[PDB]
């Protein structure tokens, strides 16, 4: 009951290989009365070969699966908090970069596992069993760095509401200021600049798909030329979709923008018109001057409503 | 700066694809018919293992104006729900293979539906997902793909036939060497011979544009380039074949290009139309500002299902739900001009 657990055909064999022979002539040695310890001691001898490879496969599996657990926990205990407006986001980069660096040494530990597991396997034929060893691993590599940004999508997906258990905008977030540009309403972050990557400016969606960069280029087995990019883009889009309530959420905080927008247009003031053609059409109308003086009246209370 | 004219439709009822992409809008005469996908449920993983319901969904559309419908369903019916499944038609027989399941990578066997009455059976070949396929109307073929069940395997260029009279699978001998392993392709046919395409696909964290072409008749491959405003290197396209002029048709999808040595991940999306006149091999991106405003087009999007389709009097394009950068459930057309 410990090679159908990692349900391997190569220890199959290798307890087929494995029996306790004892000789015609054994069933004469206990009658003796004598010393007669040798057919236990050989196949103990077996036994303890196998032993060995039993704790060597042991090993291996957990420390396969052990190393996945500490990209899931870097991920989490970095995205937790990021708290990152545009130059503490420029220092989370490095953070980040401190993220990949975490992946990277569990690369060189991906050199590593794939020796240990040269040893493990300890077959001639090895490439064979490299199949059905390197394909489950593989798997699990992916389920792995999947949960990883499923916590991290996660982590800013619980952004949105300020509503549910407190508000949301706790802490310093990413600040945007309003101007009047020429003449007419202009965001610096424009709801669109700090939304889709144009000419000017990129925003939270370009570090999305940095931060997948950072996660998903690990050295895959079968020849390692690749990257397990793919398998990510199918898994969380197969169950997980955290980019979904990303997209939506953005979009719901970009209309409530659009809709702050527009209530700023409703200050009632004009079009930003030359003083000369109303000065004109008051002209053509030869009011008094106190009409005129009312009206800047108006636009002294338009002052001070502003 | 091309002719072009899109349009946002209207939907009606309760049951819609909404938030709905991976699956298969299939048209044959006036068989508009909806299956697979995904979707999700949020209530349990139950919910998130029927999210790409096996509904069929069927549709009737009135001047854009479109009544949504599930349509029933009997006989062999797999109980988990699929998703980049392959599917064919013969003539009354929806014909199925292929996709995968969510949780276990559980890929399907071969299934039918007989449209008439709207049954299921289950007639039954590396088990794969996101392979490409289409049907000469006596075999059924497929090629490339992503297997993946019980061994993990890798992108694929091998290519089956399956007779439908006989019911057997056949092997294609590869002729021509070039066809490398892929999947996420596009795989339609030329109606000036009868022959397959295979428009680049996915490799190995590579995307892929190449052409290559599956004379039957001679059982081997032909390699065509391609110039004119060409999609450089593009996945999960939106698909539309114009068999008047042989004409494809493509919108949006996966794209981004760099080097196998960067991590390259920048698979920004594009909203841009092509057509590939084959007779000519001349790609043209049918994109446009002659219109109201460039804004009034869909956003750029993968994973979205197509079909060719008459609205208010006019073979189009029909985009629904989709990959822009999620979900989807918006059906869009884009209505075929003039050229035809």
């Amino acid at each position: 009951t410990c090679l159908l657990p990692v349900e391997e055909p190569l220890v199959k064999k290798k307890i087929q290989d494995m029996e306790e022979e004892v000789k015609p002539g054994i069933e004469e040695i206990r009658w003796k009365s004598t010393n007669i310890d040798q057919f236990i001691s050989k196949s103990k001898s077996i036994v303890d070969q196998l032993f060995e490879t039993v704790n060597k496969m042991k090993d291996s599996l957990q420390k396969i699966h052990k190393s996945l657990a500490n990209f899931n926990v870097k991920i989490i205990e970095r995205k937790n908090r990021p708290m990152s407006p545009d130059d503490y986001d420029q220092f989370l980069k490095a953070i980040f970069s401190n993220k990949l660096t975490i992946v990277k040494d569990n690369g060189n530990q991906i050199q590593k596992l794939v020796k240990e597991v040269l040893d493990a396997v300890k077959a001639d034929k090895k490439q064979n069993s490299w199949k059905n060893y390197n394909d489950y691993v593989n798997v699990i590599v992916i389920e792995g760095i999947s949960t990883a940004i499923q916590t991290a999508l996660l982590h800013l997906n619980e952004q949105i509401n300020p509503v549910f258990i407190k508000r949301n905008d706790i802490s310093p977030l990413f600040d945007i200021r309003l101007e009047l540009g020429q003449s007419g309403i202009q965001f610096d972050p424009e709801i669109g600049e700090s939304s889709n990557q144009l000419t000017v400016r990129n925003t939270i969606r370009n570090w999305i798909n940095d931060f997948f960069n950072i996660a998903g280029t690990i050295q895959r087995l079968d020849t390692t030329m690749p990257g397990d990019f793919l398998q990510e883009i199918r898994s969380f889009f197969e169950i997980k979709q955290c980019l979904a309530m990303i997209t939506q959420n953005l979009e719901w905080i970009e209309n409530e923008c659009n809709q702050f927008r527009a209530r700023f247009d409703t200050y009632s003031y004009l079009w930003t018109e030359d003083e000369n053609p109303l000065l004109k059409g008051c002209r053509a109308k030869i009011p008094n001057l106190d009409l005129f003086d009312e009206k800047i009246t108006h636009l002294k209370a338009i002052q001070q409503e502003i | 700066p091309q002719p072009l004219v899109w349009t946002q439709l209207k939907q009606t009822g309760t049951t819609q694809p909404t938030a709905r992409s991976g699956h298969t809008i299939i048209t044959v005469g006036k068989t508009h018919i909806m299956f697979g996908g995904l979707d999700n449920d949020k209530n349990n993983y139950k919910d998130g293992k029927i999210a790409p319901n096996n509904q069929v969904f069927t549709l009737k559309l009135t001047q854009n104006n479109c009544e949504w419908r599930q349509i029933a369903c009997q006989g062999d019916v797999p109980l988990p729900r699929c998703y980049h499944a392959s599917c064919a038609i013969s003539a009354d027989k929806m014909l199925v293979f292929g996709g995968s399941y969510t949780s276990n990578l559980r890929f399907n066997d071969t299934y039918i539906l007989k449209t008439t009455s709207y049954q299921w059976s289950k007639p039954a070949p590396q088990p794969r997902y996101g392979h490409s396929a289409t049907f000469f109307e006596g075999k059924v073929y497929i090629f490339g793909g992503h297997g993946g069940i019980n061994y993990q395997r890798l992108a694929f260029n091998d290519l089956y036939v399956l007779e439908t009279e006989n019911f057997e699978w056949t092997r294609l001998e590869p002729k021509g060497n070039p066809p490398d392993p892929r999947g996420g392709h596009s795989a339609a046919m030329m109606a000036n011979k009868p022959q397959l395409m295979i428009f680049g696909g996915w490799s190995f964290t590579s995307q892929y544009s190449n052409i290559m072409i599956y004379d039957i008749e001679k059982d081997e491959w032909v390699d065509p380039e391609i110039a004119h405003e060409i999609p450089k290197w593009n996945l999960s396209g939106i698909m539309a074949p114009s068999i008047p002029s042989w004409k494809y048709f493509i919108f949006g999808g996966s794209v981004g290009s760099f080097e196998e040595g960067g991590n390259r991940t920048n698979s920004r999306f594009v909203d841009d139309s092509f057509v590939l006149d084959i007779d000519t091999l001349s790609w043209s991106s049918i994109n446009l500002e002659a219109d109201e405003t460039s804004k009034a087009v869909c956003k750029p999007r993968p994973r979205e299902s197509a079909s060719i389709f008459y609205d208010s009097g006019e073979s189009r394009a029909i985009v629904f739900g989709g990959w822009a950068n999620n979900w989807l459930n918006d059906l869009w057309a884009l209505n075929v001009s003039t050229i035809t």
